[PDB]
């Protein structure tokens, strides 16, 4: 299991942002959450990522990930504060090639629409592999402003929440190669600008599974390995409570 | 113990007399150089005491005696005070430069990148102004006062232990790269006036570089210059 | 509060030979070591005491002397002992020292006799010092200070030349120097004829050096001569 | 033996710019390595010298200079790092007057034709012995560089690897009398800008045999000695190893 | 760090990956396969002297 | 030992195969037996023991 920064990624103290006591626990703490993820095939190619997004993915529902009561009780309390671990499984059998690279990568918009807002789950379905063009290696689609009709609109060439694909194994990461391992294991504490951060809006990690050696396997041998994955939030520290958000 | 080592060296003399840069410059393309570059000429001071010709380490001195029109004049250093004292091979020492101007009241400034590295040259497009980017760097640009002096101590940084005053191998292969270290400089300055390229003007400021050998260390017994009997 | 200080009337005055450092400006440097070179130069009196070749007018001139068969009263060579003067000019004495104002020593001539094997004679070597006219007879150089070299044990011989002089330290750029003239006069002459064996050459020829004593002292470095550079 | 800077120029420590092993020593280390060098007539002049590279002349076979497995073993390994120890013999006999000065030079561009590269074989028979020219001894002749057709060509006066001929007794010589001794022996240490220097391209030291004395004999006596060395290296440390040089 | 030569006369090294004996890849298992490669530094790697960087990474 | 001239430099490999169906040619086939390599260095003269590798205790 590859802890994060830290010997124990389970210790945290309530956070200093706040003056009331934290709900840090709710009705299931020790389950997990299982959910889809696309299927990797040979038409995949080099550096083609696939990112959930943390706590991202128990509002939009990424793969069915269903968040139970956590998402219940992500909804109803203002300030979140917890470090994940995630678990990508993926039944690579002795007859498959390649190697995925699964990384909790820290506060990236991975999800976000080289040309928009926010991707919705249908357009998770049509394209099902995003692919490492010269936008998401320069960050040049992260979401641009509106400066409006005023002020000229600049040639935005760069933006910092970019993915070097050749580094990504500077974050925490575990490579799912084809004859070592069948599934990864890690295990993050929380980070962010503030000692907690908001419930709705932020995205301080990002689950991340690349695609660095495309899937090679013979025609009759097992085809398309499944992907799936489970997050479980260590941990947790909700301040603010209030009802649902709307 | 005035004829000691670490005393003798430890003293500020004349290097080179650049010009004084008023726009992103080009820095000098390296031998052989065909006619038609456009670069930018005698800008640089190849800080090293050994012959330098186009801010490039030199195998001989060479001065000009009858200076005609056809092709570029280069830029040759020596440092006349050394030679004629240094009767060593090698010298490592940490270089003291002082920048004085040689333009009545002129606000200039000082750049600096180390022995291996080379001067970045393109320009940023700052509120529609053309800023070089040699007023931004990790390597010291040391600003001037309307009529003042730089003066800043830089470390042995090269990747030589020593330099030498005399070598006999070869950098690169042979075939006229005998006699010609590679790795023998303290780096390289250049001045440059701290406004935008649109506000260049039209004369040609000079500006002079003086050097002094903090902690001077001297090895391997060797000659000094040839006087003539004329 | 801020320190009250009123600033000294040579302020904003970069003077070169100013005994103190300046802000450094790319610190912590650790540089390669240089521990393996052997031969570190601490001083350069460490090449003034080591005998270096003269030079004798007969631009191709002479380290040595040579020696005619004709006895006369007359000295076989006479230099006078001025560290300006052209038989010192490519030594290691008379250029360190050139560079310098004072010196204060004594210059020590080492001969080498570069005859064949079964020469026998007397050499005598007189130092003058400086008189109103040079010292030619062989009677005017008993008078003076000698030492009488014979070619027996000793083919090399270092006559070492007194310092005597008005003054702690002479001017070493300067004909004069002193009271009229010149400085002093070293002459080797020939006391017995020489007998060179036959079927072995004849005129045999007498290597000078010049180093420096082991009191020799410079003081007060000065800019040097340029002019081995054109 | 003229010791050079040292009481022990074999003492000599591994360099500190490898992370490998040096290999130390090789087939035949207590061996001498003898080389014919030109007879010395009445023609020479004063100051007329005679270069001598080291280790230039293990690979250009200077004067029938073979290298055996040492050759070998330079051109087997990047970096080398030797202290030299020349002999020079020359029987000179009580028939004869003059005088050599066998020094051994450090860092200087001896072995290069005032006009050119580096010199042939051929040519170090034609001329037998370098007359000291204005250029030797101002240094007018070591290789200027090919500037090209935009600068103008600068009028080279002077180059820091000159020979002031009238100093040459400051390096560690010995000077080979008619009438005190017939040969010379001189023991230098490893000098350099680096720990170690290149294989094929380093110049550290240079054997140098001047003339100071021309030579006088009767005629019908002993005529013309011969010259001989005998260059042996004390404690190299190669490093680098590799195939043989191309 | 920012020179090809840097040294004597050409490229400072050269890595090179072969292979010795024959691969024997499995029938039913796919032929050509890809060996991916990584560069860290040792222990003991050290630098020294920032400059000024290269600015083209936004343009 | 090697009767060639004294300033040749080279290596050999030496290569015991066990009994196999068919005799190793190829120096990759080589490697891959039991070897040893004989560079000519100071070992002008290698003894390579060939080991006893058999089903029974004697042979024929």
């Amino acid at each position: 299991v590859l802890c994060a920064y830290v010997e124990d990624p389970t210790k945290s103290d309530p956070p200093s942002s706040s003056t009331d006591q934290p709900t840090t626990t709710f009705t299931a703490i020790d389950r997990w959450y299982t959910g889809r993820l696309n299927s990797w095939t040979k038409a995949v190619k080099t550096f083609s990522f696939q990112a959930v997004p943390l706590p991202g993915a128990f509002l939009s529902r990424q793969g069915g990930l269903n968040g139970g009561a956590f998402t219940a009780t992500l909804h109803r309390h203002f300030l979140m504060k917890c470090g994940w671990q995630v678990q990508v499984q993926c039944n690579l059998t002795q007859f498959h090639q390649g190697a995925l690279l699964v990384a909790m990568v820290p506060e990236t918009t991975l999800d976000v629409k080289p040309d928009g807002k926010a991707k919705s789950l249908q357009e998770l379905n049509e394209e099902q592999w995003v692919e490492m063009s010269d936008d998401y290696r320069t960050g040049k689609n992260m979401p641009f402003q509106s400066l409006g009709t005023y002020y000229r609109p600049p040639n935005w060439t760069w933006g910092p929440n970019f993915i070097n694909p050749y580094q990504v194994t500077v974050f925490p990461h575990q490579i799912l190669n084809a004859r070592t391992s069948t599934s990864v294991d890690i295990n993050v504490p929380y980070i962010g600008e503030t000692p907690t951060q908001s419930s709705e809006t932020q995205n301080s990690w990002t689950l991340l599974v690349m695609v660095l050696v495309p899937l090679d396997y013979k025609e009759g041998a097992t085809t398309d390995p499944e992907i799936t994955f489970s997050v479980r939030p260590t941990s947790p520290y909700f301040n603010g409570l209030r009802n649902r958000y709307t | 113990n005035h004829t000691n080592v670490k005393f003798l060296f430890d003293r500020s003399r004349l290097l080179n007399v650049i010009k004084v840069l008023e726009k992103d410059a080009v820095f000098p393309r390296p031998f052989p150089t065909a006619t038609g570059t456009q670069q930018d000429d005698g800008y640089f001071c190849l800080l090293t005491p050994r012959p330098t010709v186009a801010s490039r380490p030199a195998t001989r001195f060479g001065l000009y005696v009858s200076p005609s029109d056809s092709g570029v004049l280069a830029n040759t250093s020596l440092d006349f005070n050394f030679y004629s004292l240094a009767c060593f091979t090698y010298f490592r020492s940490d270089l003291e430069v002082t920048v004085v101007s040689l333009e009545p009241d002129l606000e200039f400034a000082v750049g600096w990148f180390p022995s291996g590295s080379e001067y970045q040259a393109s320009s940023f497009v700052y509120d529609q102004l053309h800023v070089p980017y040699h007023f931004t760097g990790r390597t010291p640009r040391a600003f001037a006062s309307k009529g003042g002096k730089v003066s800043f101590v830089l470390p042995w940084n090269s990747v030589s232990s020593v330099l030498p005053v005399r070598w006999g191998g070869a950098s690169k292969l042979s075939s006229a790269t005998r006699g010609l270290p590679a790795h023998a400089d303290w780096g390289t300055i250049y001045a440059f006036i701290p406004r935008p390229n649109e506000k260049k003007s039209t004369a040609v400021k000079h500006v002079a570089v003086y050097i002094r050998y903090k902690n001077a260390r001297a090895w391997c017994p060797s000659m000094l210059p040839f006087r003539s009997y004329k | 509060g801020p320190i009250p200080t009123a600033p000294r009337e040579n302020s904003l005055m970069f003077l070169s030979t100013t005994p103190d450092d300046t802000v450094p400006a790319y610190g912590n440097v650790r540089t390669p070591p240089v521990n393996y070179l052997p031969g570190e130069i601490t001083d350069l009196l460490q090449l003034a005491r080591i005998p270096t070749l003269m030079a004798f007018g007969r631009d191709a001139y002479v380290p040595y002397v040579a020696v005619p068969t004709q006895f006369d009263d007359k000295p076989l060579i006479s230099f006078p002992i001025t560290l300006s003067d052209p038989v010192y000019q490519n030594t290691l004495v008379g250029a360190i020292s050139s560079n310098f104002a004072n010196y204060r020593g004594c210059i020590q001539i080492t001969l080498t006799f570069c005859g064949p094997m079964m020469a026998r004679g007397k050499f005598l070597l007189s130092y003058s010092p400086p008189n109103g006219t040079q010292p030619q007879t062989l009677s005017e150089a008993m008078q003076c200070t000698y030492s009488i070299w014979d070619i027996g044990l000793n083919s090399s011989w270092t006559f070492v030349i007194p310092y005597i002089s008005p003054s702690d330290y002479r001017e070493t750029r300067a004909i004069t120097n002193s009271v009229y003239s010149a400085d002093g006069w070293f002459s080797l002459h020939k006391l017995t004829k020489i007998t060179l064996p036959p079927d072995c050459p004849q005129s045999p020829c007498i290597l000078f050096f010049a180093s420096a004593g082991e009191d020799y002292t410079l003081r007060l470095p000065v800019d040097c001569n340029p002019s081995y550079v054109f």
